[PDB]
């Protein structure tokens, strides 16, 4: 689901690092090594924001009380 | 009574024990229970 | 290729209103889809129904030496047509706006997705009047997203408008709520005759012979029946066929004969017209005819009437009319059902046993009904459609045979002109079939009075498993051969003889007893379902150098074409094969013309008709031309090289094509083709593999097996799976390295498992026997969080057998409630709170009965702390219905235990053994913990080569930001992928072989060696204790009630010489008892207690009854005196022996056991 704050490898805490990394690709023309300007200097708590799943934005479309 | 959400309309329904059930505003007929405010702890592990 | 994230979020965030986002699951879905479409549109069903036929009923007067038994009101009826709506809500109207009902309720209401079925009866009274009228005769299931569902057509976006996820599937059949499907099976091919040879034939018509020769013609309506031809010793053939579950078989010629007006002349000059005088068939043939001539007669009418006087029997035949129309029935209904033309059938059947005796006599090699050359795949539709007609012509039979016995009572009411009549017998039959298809598709049992043309008769269907999404594709994919084969252990079918490539996947096939029996499809692969016109193919053939004779226009080096099994033509061999090549590419060329702007007429040659150019070889396949164009064939795309264009063919022209692997691989002037890709070999979750090319095979095969049940997501709309058990994995991202087309198939929104830092060390001392350790910092971490739905129903009719009407109802009985558990977990519903933490002994939900007022309750099955995340009233009917059902939704946590198993994708499984402390393990320079310890000890003999490539290949990809791409069959031996990946990682700045300094994480300074770290894609899986002390013994028995010991532990215990183990583990630990014997007597039972000899004084001092007959004499519970019996003891001994006495007993056997 979210993205996993507190990455598995690294002890760096990443849950803030998603919507600040998302709209680097978006509209900064930079590839993933945006994450660079971002400070993830291994590799560990690297492979996070790089290959996370965001699904839930799309798993939150299903309130049955959408009240329509 | 109970309070219940109309699957599709979603709306509050208040039915009540011993009845037909169906959406009142739209007439769906599957209905969930809303979560009520009930103590629940849990451990952070 | 990078990571779609921009295309992945703006995807998400706003669900497309133009289509699926995933073209290539549809399509690789695409079968049973329009199977179903094929089946409601494509005129299938009104053929159907049409060759079905009427059926008449009348009032038959004896005939009494008439010969011509009288009859008057003859009515013969007919259906004239099916009508398949849409499934409206629980039709009859309930004072609301009647709407649709999507099947997202069906799932969550429990019940089967059903839709009316109509029929249009039609009339006679043998006039003309056949007028018509709708019935209804129940409500059939439909399929998902099919062409009859509220879901075709709809874009992701109003999918997401209802409760299905963005990209729905379809091809399920829902009832009861399960997820039931059809699977796909093998036959063999259509309607082309294929060659046998047998044992089991001879054994059975002794006067036969292995060799045979069969075919499975099929009606328009896909109505298959078989007819085998076997060639008996003496020299005749019999025609075998199937009718009524029953064989029958009778001669060739006689059938020949009646088929045709034809004389025996005509015969000699078909069978063998060519050569003139070669001798075996010359011999033969005359003995044929010789032998049928023994007893038969001569003209055709007269061999009519016989057959039918022979057969009128088992036809369920207009009883009445005549007797030669029942030779011509037969002759139409059973020989070749696929043609029509008599004289064509009978020159198909001449070229038959044509080819039947050059295969006695090695002209041919024998055809191989064991390989996907000689072999064709069943839908769901098409199945669907011919139970579906099967049942309409029962019902048919049915209603004929209550109008008949309404005749044959004495007559209480016969008017077959009284439309009120009709409605009476209407009315008299059971009009409900729509239950007996939804039977099937809830049990799969084929119960038909005839086999349909099909070995077993037992387990058709499988429920869509969503444990994994992998499962579900799979499930979708999947073949299989039957388990008539797989109670056969042999080095047959269950080898993978090579015709396969590109058809079905090599790998993808699960291991144990099922293992080669069920394959899965190749890639890219489909069956085409819908046929075409192909009337300009005679038309052009006669224009190309063939013609179809009338009298034997056949000679020695002339081979045979057919058209789906229609003799049309001749030619020469070498004409036969540029016919093929000029058809195919007037194929191929109209095909790139009418893709594009050039017109797209009716084609005058389709892409789906396959032309099995078959070159003449002595000891080979029977050579001839075979252009087919049936549907629910195996069919896949190649390119062909002359062109650029696309090309299909089947598993016939494989065996003499020459397609090229690779654009590289082509050597000219021979090679005609070349495949797309290699990648177009492999199944689809076989080809999702990383570097799929490098272990040994087996580990890819443990790969897909496993791989299939994995804890992932199993989609993404939930909240409204009324399921039994789904898993969801909390914490997913998708691989570092990866086949491109793991993006392609959109398997961005179905994670299945995360990245893990591998580090292959032999440092802890735990990990051995595959085993692995798991950096407990990682883990608690958020490491792969296992979350179990359990979804348990409560239903209140079971409850009320009988004789009462609902009574039960949720909740409590209006007065007194038990607070001590259940006021606390029951909200005041009798229902739970929302969110409430379970136990074991703890209920669930409360309903009282009504007239006894008091409460019920339901426990927790269950033995794990599971709580509820939803609670769901189920509206038990149209309406008008008290909430009978209720479905409880308990979400159980499964953080990484351990004893649970973990597995990299490529089959290492591995066990979380200990979960280290993530201090004492080692790290690099840069320091970062190895989340993952595997040891060296599981690559050697394992082969699992490519996991060490996946390693280096995730180091590099994660540091440089890239998707790295790993589709099989890129790399080759000039330059290693291992290069690759070393110039990627030397550019990284990391060892060129993947190494890294590592210390101690328990001593501190640093390792003499290198170690190897790396980042695998790591999924978890989900196939991950009971102590007793003592608790209930048996009623029988006393045994403790259903751990295992005996009978062959008893060896291993007796083996050590180790007696009072034995004694003390079998007999003390298990019924240890103390029983009484009468010393003199020697019986067990005769054995009593002594009864009111005084107060309690001294002991009752027991007795025996059969050693008997004022201190001494004693009494009995009754009050009879007696006497004697004193010698008595006591003695130990297991109570199981005490009740086998008691049953022997029960004989009249007795044992009578002695002591000391
Ligand atoms: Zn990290
Ligand atoms: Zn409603
Ligand atoms: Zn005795």
């Amino acid at each position: 689901m979210i993205i996993p704050i507190r990455c598995f490898s690294c002890g760096k805490v990443i849950g803030d690092k998603w919507d600040t990394y998302l709209t680097l690709l978006q509209e900064d023309n930079t590839e993933g090594e945006a994450l660079d300007k971002l400070g993830l200097q291994r590799y560990c708590c690297r492979r996070m924001i790089l290959t996370h799943v965001d699904l839930i934005e799309k798993l939150l479309c299903y309130n049955p009380l959408s009240k329509q | 009574t109970m309070i219940y959400l109309c699957a599709d309309c979603g709306a509050r329904n208040t039915i009540q024990a011993k009845e037909v059930i169906r959406c009142r505003e739209c007439g769906h007929r599957v209905m969930y229970k809303m979560r009520t405010k009930r103590m629940v702890q849990f451990e952070a592990r | 290729m990078s990571f779609q994230t921009l295309e992945r979020e703006r995807t998400f965030k706003n669900p497309p209103k133009d289509g699926t986002s995933f073209p290539d699951l549809q399509k690789a879905v695409k079968p049973h889809v329009d199977s179903f479409n094929a089946l409601t549109n494509a005129g299938l069903l009104n053929y159907a129904v049409k060759e079905i036929g009427e059926k008449c009923a009348f009032d038959s007067i004896t005939q009494e030496e008439g010969g011509a038994l009288k009859f008057g009101n003859k009515i013969s009826f007919r259906v004239d047509e099916v009508q398949i709506a849409k499934p409206m809500l629980s039709s009859r109207e309930r004072s609301s706006i009647n709407r649709k009902v999507y099947p997202a309720e069906a799932r969550e209401r429990l019940t089967t997705y059903k839709s009316r079925l109509v029929l249009k009866f039609s009339w006679s009274v043998n006039g003309g009047p056949r007028q018509s009228e709708m019935r209804e005769v129940g409500m059939i299931p439909i399929m998902v997203r099919s062409n009859r569902c509220h879901l075709e057509g709809l874009s992701p976006a109003e999918l997401i408008a209802h409760k299905e996820e963005s990209e729905e599937m379809g091809g399920y059949f829902i009832v009861n709520g399960i997820e039931k499907l059809i699977r796909m099976l093998i036959l063999p091919k259509r309607n082309h005759p294929t060659a046998i040879i047998r044992p089991s034939f001879a054994n059975r018509g002794t006067s036969y012979s292995q060799y045979g020769l069969s075919i499975r013609c099929v009606r328009p309506d896909q109505s298959s029946l078989t007819n085998t031809l076997h060639y008996l010793n003496n020299g005749v053939t019999m025609f075998r066929f199937h009718w009524r579950k029953n064989e029958y078989l009778i001669p060739s010629m006689m059938i020949l004969k009646a088929l045709l007006e034809t004389s025996d002349k005509e015969i000699f000059e078909g069978i063998v017209g060519k050569d003139l005088g070669n001798t075996f068939l010359t011999d033969r043939v005359e003995l044929m005819l010789r032998a049928y001539k023994s007893y038969g007669l001569y003209s055709q009418t007269e061999t009519l009437q016989y057959l039918g006087s022979k057969f009128r029997v088992v036809l369920g035949v207009a009883e009445d009319l005549t007797d030669v129309e029942v030779g011509r029935f037969l002759l139409q209904k059973v020989v070749l059902v696929h043609l029509r033309e008599a004289k064509d059938k009978f020159r198909l059947l001449l070229f038959m046993i044509r080819k039947l005796y050059a295969l006695v006599a090695g002209e041919c090699c024998a055809d191989n009904p064991d390989s996907p050359q000689h072999q064709e795949i069943l839908l769901g539709g098409f199945l669907y459609g011919q139970i579906l007609k099967e049942k309409i012509e029962d019902w048919l039979n049915s209603i004929r045979a209550q109008i008949n016995l309404d005749v044959r009572r004495s007559a209480p009411g016969v008017d077959f002109s009284d439309r009120k009549y009709l409605t009476r017998v209407f009315s008299k039959i059971n009009n409900d079939i729509g239950t007996k298809l939804q039977y099937f598709l809830s049990t799969g049992n084929l119960v038909s009075n005839t086999g349909l043309d099909l070995q077993q008769a037992t387990g058709y269907t499988v429920v869509a498993e969503k444990l994994n999404f992998y499962r579900f594709l799979s499930h979708f994919r999947m073949v299989h051969r039957g388990a008539f084969f797989a109670e056969l252990k042999t080095t047959t079918v269950r080898k993978l003889l090579p015709e396969a490539w590109g058809f079905m996947c090599p790998v993808h096939t699960p291991d144990g007893s099922p293992c080669g029996l069920l394959n899965h499809l190749a890639r890219k692969c489909e069956i085409v379902t819908h046929p075409s016109d192909v009337s300009q193919i005679p038309s052009l053939l006669l224009s190309l150098g063939v013609d179809p004779p009338s009298v034997v226009g056949h000679e020695s080096g002339w081979g045979c074409v057919q058209l789906d099994g229609k003799i049309v033509g001749w030619c020469t061999y070498k004409l036969a094969k540029h016919v093929a090549d000029v058809l195919r590419l007037m194929k191929i060329e109209y095909a790139v013309k009418l893709r594009n702007g050039t017109a797209t007429e009716p084609a005058k040659v389709p892409l789906d008709l396959e032309i099995g150019y078959v070159p003449p070889s002595h000891n080979g396949q029977y050579p001839g031309l075979y252009l087919f164009s049936n549907p629910a064939r195996m069919v896949r795309p190649v390119k062909h090289i002359s062109t650029g264009e696309l090309d299909m063919l089947g598993p016939f022209e494989q065996v003499y094509m020459d397609i090229a692997c690779f654009p590289k691989e082509i050597v000219p002037k021979v090679s005609t083709h070349v495949e797309y890709s290699p990648t177009n070999v492999l199944s689809i979750v076989a080809n999702m593999t990383p570097f799929s090319d490098f272990n040994q095979s087996p580990r890819n095969m443990y790969q897909c097996q496993m791989g299939k049940q994995t804890m992932g997501t199993p989609g993404t709309a939930l909240r409204y799976r009324t399921d039994n058990k789904l898993y969801r994995l909390q914490t997913g991202q998708t691989p570092v390295v990866r086949p491109k087309l793991h993006n392609t198939y959109g398997l961005d929104h179905y994670p299945n498992g995360t990245n893990a830092v591998v580090a292959v060390i032999s440092y802890t001392g735990y990990d051995m026997e595959d085993a692995m350790i798991l950096n407990k910092s990682a883990h608690e971490r958020g490491f792969g969080y296992g979350t179990v739905y359990k979804g348990e129903s409560f239903d209140l009719s079971q409850k009320r057998r009988r004789g009462e009407p609902v009574v039960h109802h949720f909740g409590f009985a209006p007065g007194s409630t038990p607070r001590r558990e259940w006021l606390q977990k029951l909200d005041a519903d009798g229902l739970p709170f929302i969110g409430i933490k379970l136990e074991d002994g703890d209920p669930i939900v409360a309903y009282y009965d009504e007239s006894t007022g008091q409460n019920f309750i339901e426990t927790y099955h269950g033995t794990e702390p599971g709580f509820v995340d939803e609670v769901r009233l189920l509206g038990n009917d149209v309406g008008d219905s008290e909430c009978q059902q209720i479905h409880v939704k308990l979400r159980i946590t499964r953080s990484p235990i351990i004893g649970d198993k973990f597995s990299s994708r490529h089959g290492q499984k591995g066990i979380c053994s200990q979960k280290w402390p993530t201090v004492d393990m080692p790290f690099t320079e840069s320091g970062m913990q190895p989340d993952i310890i595997i040891n060296p000890h599981a690559f050697p003999s394992r082969m699992t080569i490519g996991m060490f490539i996946e390693s280096l290949a995730g180091k590099a990809g994660a540091c440089h930001g890239l998707a790295q791409d790993s589709t099989p069959f890129i790399y080759s031996e000039q330059q290693t992928a291992a290069d690759y990946f070393g110039e990627q990682l030397v550019k990284a700045g990391y060892n060129y072989h993947g190494n890294e300094p590592m210390y101690s994480g328990i001593t501190g300074q640093e390792m003499k060696a290198d170690i190897y770290i790396g980042v695998v894609y790591y999924q978890r899986l989900r196939h991950m204790f009971q102590v007793r002390t003592t608790g209930p013994i048996h009623n029988l028995t006393r045994q403790p009630v259903k751990i295992r010991f005996g009978e062959m532990e008893r060896d291993a215990v007796i083996g050590h010489g180790t007696s009072f183990l034995m004694q003390d583990r079998l007999m003390n630990c298990s019924d240890y008892a103390q029983s009484w014997v009468c010393r003199d007597c020697g019986s067990i039972i005769s054995i009593m207690s002594t009864i009111s000899m005084n107060g309690v004084g001294s002991a009752s001092e027991v007795r025996c009854r059969s050693c008997a007959k004022t201190s001494d004499i004693w009494q009995d519970g009754s009050g009879k005196k007696f006497v004697g019996g004193t010698n008595t003891t006591l003695i130990a001994l297991p109570s199981v022996f005490n009740y086998l006495t008691a049953e022997l007993t029960a004989m009249n056997i007795k044992m009578m056991l002695e002591v000391k």
